[PDB]
RNA sequence: GCCCGGAUAGCUCAGUCGGUAGAGCAGGGGAUUGAAAAUCCCCGUGUCCUUGGUUCGAUUCCGAGUCCGGGCACCA
RNA sequence: AAUUGAAGAGUUUGAUCAUGGCUCAGAUUGAACGCUGGCGGCAGGCCUAACACAUGCAAGUCGAACGGUAACAGGAAGAAGCUUGCUUCUUUGCUGACGAGUGGCGGACGGGUGAGUAAUGUCUGGGAAACUGCCUGAUGGAGGGGGAUAACUACUGGAAACGGUAGCUAAUACCGCAUAACGUCGCAAGACCAAAGAGGGGGACCUUCGGGCCUCUUGCCAUCGGAUGUGCCCAGAUGGGAUUAGCUAGUAGGUGGGGUAACGGCUCACCUAGGCGACGAUCCCUAGCUGGUCUGAGAGGAUGACCAGCCACACUGGAACUGAGACACGGUCCAGACUCCUACGGGAGGCAGCAGUGGGGAAUAUUGCACAAUGGGCGCAAGCCUGAUGCAGCCAUGCCGCGUGUAUGAAGAAGGCCUUCGGGUUGUAAAGUACUUUCAGCGGGGAGGAAGGGAGUAAAGUUAAUACCUUUGCUCAUUGACGUUACCCGCAGAAGAAGCACCGGCUAACUCCGUGCCAGCAGCCGCGGUAAUACGGAGGGUGCAAGCGUUAAUCGGAAUUACUGGGCGUAAAGCGCACGCAGGCGGUUUGUUAAGUCAGAUGUGAAAUCCCCGGGCUCAACCUGGGAACUGCAUCUGAUACUGGCAA
């Protein structure tokens, strides 16, 4: 629609592809502790929790995810782990 | 957001002014918290015609709330001091 | 159906109308007048009475 | 708004003396009073209980010049008051301001003071007033407009006013073409041969 | 719509008027091309604006003929050199003058078919007669030659004898008197339906002025209501301020399409009443010259046209005269079947089944 | 504004390819009666919408206008 | 001071009293029709098609964020006329400012509609498993680098829309690093996570001569708060039909994982077999809810336009991204219908935002003016945008004010009408006569709505500083759509201004002529059959008034749904009779609990409206201050009669 404020859509859609770029990546990290920890390896799968520790709590940080998702994600897997442990 | 503001109620052409204590983003005869008072420009020279529970204000103001322009002009006509 | 009130009128098979609510008493099945003065319902002549009804406008002269 | 026609009719139809068209005149008699409103008045009105009500209720309208949308406005502003609405019915009624002047004398008669009150002549309290029905307030003074100030009119009015009421609750000055108003007109001191008690009961149903 | 019309250049309305293939649509498109380096077009000097009317040739659209002629202060006569004095050609000349357009421009056409200027001036002659038989003084007609599709196709010589009735265009043919300051009165010819704006009625300003934001009324055959001139636009001009004389559109208060027909009339607030009954002045014209051929009688009921309309009305004669033959020059009262302004003096033309039988001229007012 | 159909006594229609307008349903006018139904005695109230023409001659032939219903436009 | 409040009559029958329907007298309305029509103030003005939509406008803004400057206006260098600085004129981002672009913020508010929705909604009252940009309070940090990209260029596809290829550059844009706390995770140890710089001015000092440096203002990053907004949860209330009686299988619940800001079948896997239901589930039809408005003595009944709170929707259906906030009116993507452009491959659009047009309909309006005031967004600010709002046009749609004149006036006429032709009546009515002038029309005066803002200047804090910044006064010019204003004065002449229903009873007010159960009247009983108080006309009279009637519509009268406040032998109405579950109700004594109830208190019951007392528009309507009320719910502390629970 003919409007100097569509400059938002335009603004909206390069900052689509870039959150997929970032939620994608963090999401990739979260499915790596669960193959590690479904092989029973309690070290490697606390390894890679050490890894995706500051990398989502980067992402929580810069307003992205909203903290809590970031809390959860980290508290119920700390959980997970010294389950296995 | 909250602010001081005014809301124009009143007739056409002999109109009101109530000092009220509302949320920035609701219309002007919108809703609100209070109303601390009012003023009218237009009554008389007689005894009132203007009244503002300034010590409201005031505790809204330690709240965070901003004081239109309007008003904050009337605070100091209304005398604070005299 | 309904009633077409008045002294002499000029409705014939179209001529559209108005309708306005209101038994008659007379007829069976009836229970509405033909408005004089709308539409095609022309007014009344010769009335010099009651003309706020039956659609008649007030004399000139 | 007014009746502006045929008015020393509505006498006649009351059989009563109402002040309508009293003039320099004292005593009319030349009206056939008390014998034919209209064309028929030789025939006997039955007079109903329902049409008692009717009549008393106009009576006192038509003296007092208002017109049903008003009055029975007025009745409401007098329902809404304490103790009995008749009394404080005649006192609303006695508030117009042309009835003052009337009772002042600035005014001969009733619709003649309305005139006088609409062509902007009264003042009180410093501020001209042309509406007619303006709310009387106890203790003040009316003025007449120094422009508009004894153009004859008001003379004759006067010293018609010598052989009347001229009532308690207000005094005028009749030198300086000032008078005062008191308190609120009490019904031991007014008309009393009216009746007010079915008008309050004419608009109960 | 947009773009306010400049009002600096009188707008004098002229038009053609002539017979089926004449060449009427080619030189429509003539003028405006050459100028540049029933339909209107127009076309703009640096001395004046014309407006230009295309009238149909045709019998049987004498309706849309004299509705043509309510804007006629110079006819264009385009004459063919094949053709020469048509007989609705004479008639253009009769019912031109039944609405009365004073001057005529007699433009000899197709020369460039026949280059025997002999039969080219004996046409030429033909149409001078034409015009004299019509108190026209034919002789004073200034006559140009010209051939219509060439100069259409950019034949420069038939196009600079385009600028020859331009010419005369600008000197026998005067900026006419605009009654401005008497009473607004104008001629309703056609209707449209603007989407978006609602009813729109056309026409040519006769007297007053009118400007965008002024209280109009509608009188005519039809009770008369109120509007109100909301928009002047002159083919998808806007105009401020339109004269007398001005060809304009005025754009109403918002009103239904079929209420507003062609034949009522757009006049000033409170001046011009309507009237039922009057008598007018009659010439009766003959079978050749255009007329019945049988005499009338009373009750009979022809057309009577003026400025636009074609109403029917019961003629009533004086009381001894019932025959009245082709030729008669009476005198007789109108009885219209509906009301309307009627003048004193108002000049008019007696029609019935596709032929003028009388030039009518309203005398009084009964 | 253009293209068609109905415009036929109160109502529905016939009659027509030039020859002095019909029928049915009506309804109405009289005697009997307080007033009628019922019975009987008599029965058409019409500018074939209007105006005009080709005329010894037009309801019907050809033209127009106006009214109603049915289809198309046009877009200062 | 704050509810001082309630009418009936006509009609069944030969007549009466009953029962019982029917109808009218009242008030009101988002009104419509007919007739009439002078002015003004305040409100309302698409209820039907949530029908389709031409065109303009309805949300932009910041250079004190950045690269740039395409233009406009200057400076400077230069250059040509030529009066040698009077002009003409080519460069130049060096300034004021500024199209297009990057970025931040706003766009989720404001505004409109009521289609959908019978409980995921709303209202009342409690509640905890949450979040919250802008604003404010407290303590801190703000150290150091890198990599692209739009605009701009070269070229190029396409009708346009709209792109594509290869290069150039900056930042509060982006991505690391450093550094971490009462922040997050964890039993703990420990582990881990942030960012941005600009603007004004200036002494010493310093100038790779951009600037560093000192200071003031502004903005940024982290955490706990507050306030506001928002999401969510339980209980109760919130329509009709039982000719809808069984319904549900993520359905009821548990453990574990996942998912959301948060609890949760919100969603999955396994397991168990439950959950809802006559104090109404599912099903069907209708409908936004509430504060309120109208009616009514109250209770209730109807209803939910305008103002306000809340929810839902945005051509139709659907999904999701961005973002603090939407899963979105002037945003995006996909399918479909309807329009539209087309160079026929392919694209564009959504008025239930102001107006406006067609169409529907009985019916509802201008394609107006200004951002002066209030409110909102951006900005330090000045200002900019603002169809919100403020006003105007139009309309008797409603309420309220007012005028169409006042006084005098008897041949007590003319004309009209009735008549016992005597006369009466129209009728003090008019005329004649004497005065005044509202509102209209004309011409001049003239408020207030205006608070502030810009420049100049003084004092005091700020600072190294008389500078800059900031706070408070003083001064100049002022910022007004309405607006030919409200109001005031002057001028002229009664000069410009009254109709409508009815007139037999209900229900105020009559005769005459004419038509003869014809024409017509009507709300009901009914009038009219050749003397009509009821038809039509004439006069007179009556009700009301710029409104008067009619019709639709709600309530009232209707105690004809009766809780307040009705009935059941014969008038409509006792199941043919009985047993009996759930349910309702219960003798008498004491104790006890304090549930209901009762007393007082607390929070709250938004505002407005309504009731009272005052104030301000010439008065009124209207606006408006304080108060009361909001007849209610929840909690706490006491009372123990009556009711209910347990025990004897
Ligand atoms: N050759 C030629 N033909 C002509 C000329 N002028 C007009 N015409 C013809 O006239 C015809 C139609 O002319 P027009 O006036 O438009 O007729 P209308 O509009 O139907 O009455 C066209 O076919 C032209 O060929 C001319 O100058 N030369
Ligand atoms: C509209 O353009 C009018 N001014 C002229 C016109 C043109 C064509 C048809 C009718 C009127």
């Amino acid at each position: 629609n003919i409007k100097s404020a569509k400059k938002r859509a335009i603004q909206s859609e390069k900052a689509r592809k870039h959150n997929a770029s970032r939620r994608s990546m963090m999401r990739t990290f979260i499915k790596k502790v669960y193959a590690a920890i479904e092989a029973g390896d309690k070290a490697a799968a606390q390894k890679a929790f050490n890894e995706m520790q500051p990398i989502v709590d980067r992402q929580a940080a810069k307003g992205l995810i909203h903290k809590n998702k970031a809390a959860r994600h980290k508290a119920n897997l700390t959980a997970q782990i010294n389950k296995l442990a | 957001m909250v602010t001081i503001r005014l809301a124009r109620h009143g007739a056409k052409k002999r109109p009101f002014y109530q000092v009220v204590v509302a949320d920035s983003r609701n219309a002007r005869n919108g809703r609100f918290i209070e109303r601390v008072g009012f003023f009218n420009p237009i009554a008389s020279e007689k005894e009132e015609g203007t009244r503002l529970d300034l010590d409201r204000i005031a505790h809204w103001v330690g709240q965070g709330a901003t004081i239109s322009d309007r008003v904050a002009a009337l605070i100091k006509e209304v005398n604070k001091a005299a | 159906t309904s009633y077409i009130g008045g002294e002499g009128h000029n409705l014939q098979e179209h001529s559209v109308i108005l309708i306005r609510g209101g038994r008659v008493k007379d007829l069976p099945g009836v229970r509405y007048h033909t408005v004089r003065g709308a539409l095609d319902c022309s007014g009344v002549k010769d009335r010099k009475q009651a003309r706020s009804k039956y659609g008649v406008k007030r004399p000139k002269a | 708004a007014r009746y502006l026609g045929p008015k020393l009719k509505l006498s006649r139809r009351e059989g009563t003396d109402l002040f309508l068209k009293s003039g320099v005149r004292a005593i009319d008699t030349k009206c056939k009073i008390e014998q034919a409103p209209g064309q028929h008045g030789a025939r006997k009105p039955r007079l109903s209980d329902y049409g008692v009500q009717l009549r008393e209720k106009q009576k006192v309208r038509r003296i007092y010049g208002v017109l049903e949308r008003q009055f029975r406005n007025y009745y409401k502003e007098a329902a809404r008051l304490k103790g009995n609405t008749g009394e404080n019915l005649l006192a609303l009624l006695e508030g117009r301001l042309d009835n003052v002047v009337y009772r002042m004398g600035f005014g001969a008669t009733r619709a003649e003071a309305r005139q006088l009150v609409s062509h902007k002549a009264i003042m009180v309290n410093g501020r001209v007033v042309n509406i007619a029905s303006y709310q009387v307030s106890p203790n003040d003074v009316v003025s007449i407009r120094e422009k508009a100030k004894k153009q004859s009119r008001v003379k004759a009015a006067l010293e018609l006013a010598e052989q009347r009421e001229k009532p308690t609750w207000l005094e005028v000055d009749a030198g300086k073409m000032e008078g005062t108003f008191k308190r609120k007109p009490e019904r031991s001191d007014l008309s009393a041969d009216i009746n007010e008690h079915l008008i309050v009961e004419l608009y109960s149903k | 719509s947009k773009e306010k019309f400049e009002r600096t250049k009188p707008h004098v309305n002229v038009g053609t008027i002539g017979h089926v293939d004449h060449g009427k649509t080619t030189l429509t498109a003539a003028i405006t091309t050459v100028l540049a380096k029933t339909s209107h077009v127009e076309y703009d000097t640096p001395t004046r604006h014309y407006a230009h009317v295309d009238c149909p040739g045709h019998a049987d659209y004498v309706k849309n003929m004299i509705t043509g002629a309510a804007q006629m202060d110079g006819a264009i006569l385009v004459v063919a050199a094949t053709d020469g004095p048509m007989p609705q050609t004479r008639e253009h000349i009769l019912l031109g003058r039944q609405v009365g357009v004073p001057y005529i421009i007699v433009f000899l056409n197709k020369c460039d078919m026949v280059d025997d200027e002999e039969l080219l001036e004996l046409v030429e002659m033909e149409v001078r007669e034409l015009l004299s038989q019509y108190d026209f003084p034919g002789d004073d007609t200034p006559i140009v030659r010209g051939s219509a599709l060439k100069a259409l196709e950019g034949d420069a010589e038939w196009e600079a004898k385009i600028l020859e009735l331009a010419g005369f265009l600008d000197s026998y043919i005067p900026e006419p008197e605009r009654a401005i300051d008497k009473p607004f009165l104008l001629p309703i010819e056609d209707v449209f339906s603007i989407s978006g704006r609602g009813t729109v009625v056309t026409g040519r300003v006769e007297r007053g002025i009118i400007k965008v934001g002024e209280e109009v009324e509608i009188v005519g055959i039809k009770e008369t209501q109120k509007s109100t001139c909301t928009g002047v636009e002159m083919f998808r001009k806007l105009l401020d301020e339109g004269r007398a004389g001005e060809n304009v559109g005025v754009l109403l208060r918002g009103i239904k399409r079929e209420e507003i027909e062609r034949g009522q009339v757009l006049a000033k607030p409170g001046t011009i009443k309507p009237h039922t009954k009057f008598e007018s002045e009659v010439y009766i014209l003959s079978k050749d010259e255009g007329g019945r051929h049988t005499p009338f009688f009373k009750g009979y009921r022809p057309q009577f046209y003026f400025r636009t309309t074609d109403v029917t009305g019961t003629i009533e004669l004086p009381e001894g005269v019932e025959m009245v033959m082709p030729g008669d020059n009476i005198k007789m009262v109108v009885t219209l079947i509906h009301p309307i302004a009627m003048d004193d003096g108002l000049r008019f033309a007696i029609r019935e089944g596709g032929r003028t039988v009388g030039a009518g001229v309203v005398a009084k007012v009964l």
